[PDB]
């Protein structure tokens, strides 16, 4: 009778099972800040020429 | 496997109109066969063991 190597084949494991899909990684680089600022303007309240 | 008379006669053409073996016939041979196995369900997967 003929004799060969049996053939076994490997089972368990896990396909396609629960799919989470977050591989995302937040972070970016553009520009830092701006240095703009602004005082309230200039007050005028003077009149009768008090020398 | 062996032919018959009537497949050898009817394998050439010849025959008249009507017949069905006017024309030259060609014959082929299918073998099927029905076979058992195991089937193993554990862990959410299957397969074949063997």
């Amino acid at each position: 009778i003929v004799l060969r190597g049996p053939t076994l084949a490997p089972t368990l494991d896990r396909t396609a099972t629960h799919t989470v899909t977050r591989p995302r990684a937040l972070g970016s680089f553009h520009s830092t800040a701006g240095p703009a600022k602004h005082a309230a303007s200039i007050m005028a309240e003077c009149k009768d020429e008090s020398r | 496997v062996t032919m018959s008379p009537e497949s050898v006669v009817a394998a050439a053409g010849g025959g008249n109109n009507n017949s069905g073996y006017n024309e030259p016939q060609r014959f082929a041979l299918v073998v099927i066969a029905v076979n058992h196995n195991v089937i193993r369900i554990m862990n959410g997967s299957m397969g074949f063991p063997i």
